[PDB]
């Protein structure tokens, strides 16, 4: 069976992790102490893509914890699912990173990456067949960013022919958490413009925007960020594990999103989403999804679609449908957002339903785009990284570690030649 | 007649599949256990065990375990060979490539050891029966591995195969344009007559003929099972003007590069409207001559009809289908190319279509399929080909065929054989 | 047929033997306690009491009482004569020279003391049976005494064994290739015709015809038993074309020193997996001929066939094993010498296999066992040899040898008599 | 039937001993006063193997204790199984050995080794088939490295065809125990390295690790590694007294692992070593274990397999198995570890299955390693003898019992030899 092994590395990796878990357990009704209560012989018939059984009435999800404090992963271990994960995976260090991307590359990560590569190898002989990797983490993050990358290159050697999905945060254009994430951003791009198939790009500013008027939420917290980037993650695996009309793997979507290779960068998606209070005055059926998920501001990417174009777009659908409805809808968005497609690809829309819809849900959705409009998020990061390298405004920290100042230069030219690449293909034939 | 063989590729060919098999069991009263239990021919699609058994001739094959486990889960599961459901590890993932040259290498093998399995008790072979997706990872590499290792292995036998041709306008998939020009130019040496049926045009049947406002791929399917059993009622059952399974090629082929017909079918209407039409013969053949009829988008107005298989089915009367076609034939709005004075080929069976219950189809004692190689396919040929040269006028998605074993050489091989297609149709559409 | 004589040594042999005779008692309804309580021809492996009792006509013997205790504690404990048990006291650590020179010499007295009482008791002696391994220190240096004791002795008699040859991959031993070499040197000119087995090839059949994912050395001897019966079935049994025993070395050993066939059986299916396959007696006959099948790993395809025993059991009917064997010689890719123009020997015999309770194998009425001396075994040979001169260029374990009373020549003689061996097979292997 | 008898001398010698009994008087379930008490007859089908019963219902081991001191010997006749064996064999004397190997092998052992072989002698004579004798001690004790190759040349010359075995605790290389063990341990292997058939090597260090991380032992003592060891040595005859479908006793064991006499050093090794939090998380299955037997962290030996190949290994294991799954992992480590063992033998696992488990455990299994490896051991104490012996750095106490230079020297060439043929044999034909 097609399996995979999730990876999760510094604070908002092993966070949205948890919040991962907590719900492909509920899919598949996994007990937090590890067993299985569900309803229906459907979730065990593919429990195996996450999970690796272990006799006595219990499942252990192959997940590997890597973070270089134990901070983060304390917590964990204290949370409802934290007894879940096999106490061996839990791979730590004891000095952690100062959110610069050197040390969590070159010096500190450098000597647990052998640690952590052990465990995925164990994992992989685990499996029968595997089908590709998950990487959770942080672009802005110094440990996500640092150690995330020196992992995805380790694993992209040792299995070139698997796939590996990057599930990143991408900081936000108009309040930070960090300072130097430009740095830590730039540095990490170079890595993933050349080892990762695809990546999901994922910002708290859009999803503040979500909270506060798509669902009108008044006091959300990363425990509810989390929980909607858990259920677009979920969503892109819902054909590995339930069956459905039109199923489509990681592998399926890479090729019909991922023209060329290095324009692997989504912005996921995600429907229905609505309060408590507009419940009552919404049908929840095919035709409002679609506009929901096209709509910019159900985005969960700051760059505004409209300012762009879509390459492709990936649709995942779960629960009871229609197929023809289905096919009504993306051809509407086909016609009616004319100029929102590129000429040079006359079909922009790849489809997928699953049988068995999310939680209590009679009907979901899943967005993925490769929308052109992403060239303004690295272009701000390309303003914001020039000006502050421009006089050596914090590479003193960067240096110390071993990092030369030519690699940071390369990192910047290697993301011009990125936007150029996005802004070359924007044009038209005719 | 005697055994005729069916094989499943791909997600598309395989839900076909258990839909076709749900008629052929119905037909034949055969339980869903694979023990008869209300045409005591049905050896041409079963096999008897010799202990109140029968054994489905079939072979599901699939690179992925997804859609062949749900066979081996739902009621048809005691029916089939366990052998027969052949399965891999990593699906195609909508990639030619994978399906012609990496992972379909390493499952061929096993295929074509139970396709020997099943010839070997085969007192007389018509041909095979080969489902999939004209636009496909499965559906579109590994059939081209079949065609070529059934046509040198065998050969001097019947091929036909079922494909969802690409809709025009609505597509569920990007790089289609680069998957089914591929198979084309691999399959159209070793096929003998493929027939073509539109996602988009069985859901306009779906709405406008049957009052069904959600359809789905499992409606498709129970519309597209009596397709078949209509092309193979002759070997099944008993009636005037039998049409064998051969016979359908040397009808419908007058050019070895033109085995491209479409598919038709009448009456259809749901259960309540069925009771304010006759229904009568010239109803139905008139019906099959229409636009909004057809299951191929493409407009058969646009061309010429070439050739025409007209299997009627039921409590029809030969006077009558005669003066029904003569009805056609005199029509100044329809035209045949001058070089086919004859092009009907009629076939009559004694057998009305079966109801499956819980179907959106009407009982009707009296239908007809019509199979038309008609030349207004050649339009939907250029607008295929139109996006794949638009496509990989950039190499939109060409680094993945690369990669997976295939040569960049094959794509402009392979449009240039589309290309002459085209050219083909062409010449035989005029005449001095 | 009058009696034939078993004897079981070694580890492997005794545990073969345990599961052999499971299957006579339960094919003559005799008792685990030696009680006849469900044909009467039984006499040709037991001997009858004069009291309602029968005891096997088997030697047990080893040089440890371990396997051998296992015998005496086990539910057939009060079947076999106490003094056929013979055990001694050390086991031979796996060292031919200790099995065969040291203390092989201790107990081989006692052995023949047995062995000689069997034969008085016999108006007719076909010949012997003797279960060993081909690689081990006591089923093959106490093996090679037995087989130049019987043969001097006795002579004039046809002296059957069966050997578990040691696997190309899997091996269980270090110091097997050392082993294997000097029993072939010592019981080639010995012996009549011994019969081989792989450990591996079983494993792979009981994962892929057989539905078991957790086989045992168990299950390997039970479906090993059904060999040995079905060689045996004529002495036992009534039927076209039976096949004595002395008809087996005849018509499998064109030359003296090419007496080492290969073991197939068909059918091999689990109890589910029978109600789908009619099993007629074409496709066990193909199956017999399938590399997939055959019990030795060594490729059938490799060589040529140069004899053939199908030993048909069952509810046969002799037209359909003349034409299913007619369908083999005219197969282009089986291939069988040109100096002899017929290899097949055909045995029929009206006895289906017996059922074993608790057993993987499914209840069949038609059974067949194949027995074809085939130059593909040559392969096999070659790469024990090149084990052997691996290991002996360095001494790697000749020490342990030589300090239990065997010369370093014997090594060198042995290695240059299977050179020999490979050449003989290359000699018959080729045609003007 | 075939039947052995135990020798322990010196202080980790009878501690090891005391903690082998336990276990093995566990197996056969055998009180501490010597009365049965097992729940199954096939634990009393092979008891005389170690036992000579005394009429009454009980059970006496013919083991002998030696120690120069009584020290160690009273703590055993006060430990839960003291009274177990016979008073007689309990051998001291009265001066014990100051951990210099002349007096515990010419001046002091040499008065009490008569009185020691005669009870031998009559535990020989109380035997129908005499298969082997075991001795315990430790190479950089005194009293274990002098007595114990005074007895291993005695016995040996009394009984040169009977096997004998020896699990002898090699010192560490980070942190010893005693001064002068480089002294010790080249006399004592001066011995073994002729008198012995099969010597199994052990180290603390190597124990120590298992129980930091292998089973998160916090407080781990004496009483926990010999538990350790006397497992394996349990395991290495299980086959004598327990039923199996392949059968290895001693002999069978000497003649595929020691290829040529001199290399008869091997490293044991034990699966499952699991602690009590990670029981859940583990599945006892004969893929897992052949992982963990491999694994360079689970040896008893400071030595890294890795640093060298494989001459022979055996794979012996305990409980209910399935020989195909024992195939297939073999041929895997084989196939796996492709530079891992020599190319001058094709086979090198000799596997052997036993159908009781040991303990409460469903499935062991046992690892010996005749591993090139062991040549790092013996060099590092052959460079440490060097260096004290360059200028007699503790020789004065050696020479005044007798010992005269010359030997010392001849030992020390004689342990260059053994370096010299196993890297003689790590080389390749081609
Ligand atoms: N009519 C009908 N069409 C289907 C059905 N299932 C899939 N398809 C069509 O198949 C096309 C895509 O090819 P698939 O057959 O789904 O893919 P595949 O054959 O499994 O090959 P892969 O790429 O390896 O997955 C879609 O555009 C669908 O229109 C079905 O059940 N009924
Ligand atoms: N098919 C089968 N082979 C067995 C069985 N038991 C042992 N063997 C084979 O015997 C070979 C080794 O020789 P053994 O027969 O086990 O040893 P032995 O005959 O007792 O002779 P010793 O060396 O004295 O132990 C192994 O490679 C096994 O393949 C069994 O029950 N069934
Ligand atoms: N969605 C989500 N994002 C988080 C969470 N915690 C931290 N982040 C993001 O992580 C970024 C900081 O990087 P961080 O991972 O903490 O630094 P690191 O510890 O060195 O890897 C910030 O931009 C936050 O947006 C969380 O719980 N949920
Ligand atoms: N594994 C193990 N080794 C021990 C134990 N007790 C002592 N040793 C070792 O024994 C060595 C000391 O020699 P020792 O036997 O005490 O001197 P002796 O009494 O004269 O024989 C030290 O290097 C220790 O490593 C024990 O319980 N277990
Ligand atoms: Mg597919
Ligand atoms: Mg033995």
């Amino acid at each position: 069976m097609r399996e995979i092994v999730h990876l999760q590395a510094g604070q908002c990796g092993n966070q949205i992790g948890a919040k991962f878990w907590e719900v492909i357990s509920d899919e598949h009704g996994i007990d937090p102490t590890g067993t299985y209560h569900g309803d229906s012989d459907l979730q065990l018939e593919r429990i195996n893509v996450y999970y690796n059984e272990a006799t006595g009435g219990k499942y252990v999800p192959r997940a590997v914890l890597v973070d270089l404090e134990p901070g983060t992963m304390d917590s964990v271990r204290s949370g409802p699912f934290g007894q879940i994960f096999r106490p061996d995976n839990f791979v730590f260090g004891q000095s952690g990173a100062g959110n610069n991307w050197a040390k969590g590359h070159y010096t500190e990560g450098a000597e647990l990456v052998d640690s952590v590569l052990d465990v995925v190898r164990k994992e992989a002989e685990s499996c029968d067949c595997l089908q590709g990797f998950q990487l959770t983490h942080s672009l802005g993050g110094g440990t996500g960013s640092g150690m995330g990358t020196l992992l995805i290159s380790k694993i992209r050697e040792e299995y070139p022919d698997r796939i590996m999905n990057t599930f990143s945060v991408v900081p936000s254009p108009k309040v930070s958490d960090t300072v130097v994430e430009p740095y830590n951003a730039t540095l990490s791009v170079h890595q993933l413009v050349e080892n990762t198939d695809e990546t999901y790009c994922i910002d708290n500013e859009a999803l503040y925007d979500i909270c506060f008027r798509t669902l009108k939420l008044t006091t959300p917290t990363y425990g509810d960020l989390n929980h909607l980037v858990s259920a677009t993650m979920s969503g892109v695996t819902t054909c590995l594990r339930f069956p459905g009309q039109l199923n489509a793997d990681l592998r399926k979507l890479a090729v019909n999103m991922v023209p060329f290779p290095r324009l692997h960068f989504f912005m996921p998606g995600f429907a229905p989403l609505t309060s408590r209070g507009s419940q009552q005055y919404r049908a929840l059926t095919v035709p409002e999804l679609t506009q929901q998920m096209f709509d910019a501001k159900n985005m969960m990417a700051a760059c505004d679609p409209r300012h762009g174009r879509y390459l492709t777009v990936a649709a995942v659908f779960r629960g009871r449908m229609s197929m023809k409805e289905v096919d009504e809808q993306m051809l509407n968005v086909q016609n009616k957002n004319s100029s929102y497609f590129v000429e040079w690809i006359p079909n922009n829309v790849k489809t997928a339903v699953c049988d068995i819809p999310p939680r209590g849900l009679k009907m979901s959705a899943t967005f993925i785009g490769n929308s052109t409009a992403i060239q303004e998020l690295f272009k701000r990061i390309s303003e914001q990284f020039t000006a502050m390298f421009r006089r050596k405004a914090f590479l003193h920290w960067y240096t110390g570690e071993g990092m030369d100042e030519m690699e940071f230069t390369e990192a910047e030219s290697n993301m011009n030649d990125l936007v150029s690449e996005y802004q070359q293909y924007q044009d038209a034939t005719a | 007649m005697r055994e005729c063989l069916s094989i499943h590729i791909g997600q598309a060919g395989v839900q076909m599949g258990n839909a076709c098999w749900e008629l052929y069991c119905l037909e034949h009263g055969i339980q869903r256990d694979g023990i008869v239990s209300d045409d005591s021919s049905f050896g041409t699609f079963f096999s008897e065990t010799g202990s109140g058994k029968h054994v489905p001739r079939a072979v599901f094959v699939d690179l992925e375990q997804t859609v062949i486990g749900e066979v081996r889960t739902g009621p048809y599961r005691s029916l089939f060979h366990p052998e027969q459901l052949i399965t891999g590890k990593e699906d195609a993932a909508n990639n030619y490539a994978r399906g012609h040259y990496t992972i379909g290498k390493e499952i061929v093998d096993t295929v074509m050891d139970r396709v020997r399995k099943m010839a070997d008790q085969c007192s007389g072979l018509q041909g095979f029966l080969i489902f999939h997706s004209f636009g496909g990872g499965t559906g579109s590499g590994f059939t081209s591995l079949l065609m070529e290792r059934l046509s040198v292995d065998y050969g001097k036998k019947s091929k036909l195969e079922f494909s969802v041709y690409p809709a025009p306008q609505i597509s569920t998939a990007v790089v289609e344009p680069y998957n089914s020009i591929l198979t084309t130019h691999t399959t159209l040496e070793h096929s003998d007559c493929a027939f073509m049926v539109d996602n988009e045009a069985i859901y306009d049947i779906c709405n406008r003929n049957l009052d069904i406002e959600r359809p789905t791929y499992t409606n498709l399917n129970r519309l597209i099972g009596q397709i078949v059993s209509s092309i193979t009622a002759s070997l099944r059952f008993d009636g005037a003007l039998n049409v064998d399974l051969t016979e359908f090629q040397t009808n419908l082929v007058p050019y070895p590069r033109i085995h491209f017909p479409l598919v038709t079918y009448s009456p259809i209407i749901s259960a309540e409207k069925a009771y304010h039409e006759q229904l009568s013969v010239p109803e139905i053949t008139n019906a099959c001559f229409e636009y909004s009829n057809q299951m191929v988008k493409c407009d058969p107005r646009r061309g010429k009809y070439m050739a025409c298989c007209l299997l009627y089915r039921g409590d029809v009367v030969p006077k009558d289908v005669n003066a029904a076609i003569a009805a056609i034939k005199t029509r100044r709005t329809i035209q045949f190319v001058d070089w086919c004075p004859t092009g009907f080929k009629v076939g009559i069976n004694y057998q009305p279509p079966t109801v499956v219950p819980g179907g959106d189809l009407a009982k009707v004692q009296r239908a007809v399929c019509m199979l038309s190689n008609t030349t207004a396919i050649a339009e939907a040929w250029a607008r295929l080909d139109h996006k794949f040269d638009l496509m990989y006028s950039k190499r939109a998605f060409v680094h993945w065929y690369v990669g997976e074993g295939m040569e960049e050489g094959e794509f402009s091989e392979a449009r240039e054989d589309m290309a002459a297609l085209e050219k083909d149709y062409e010449e035989v559409g005029t005449e001095s």
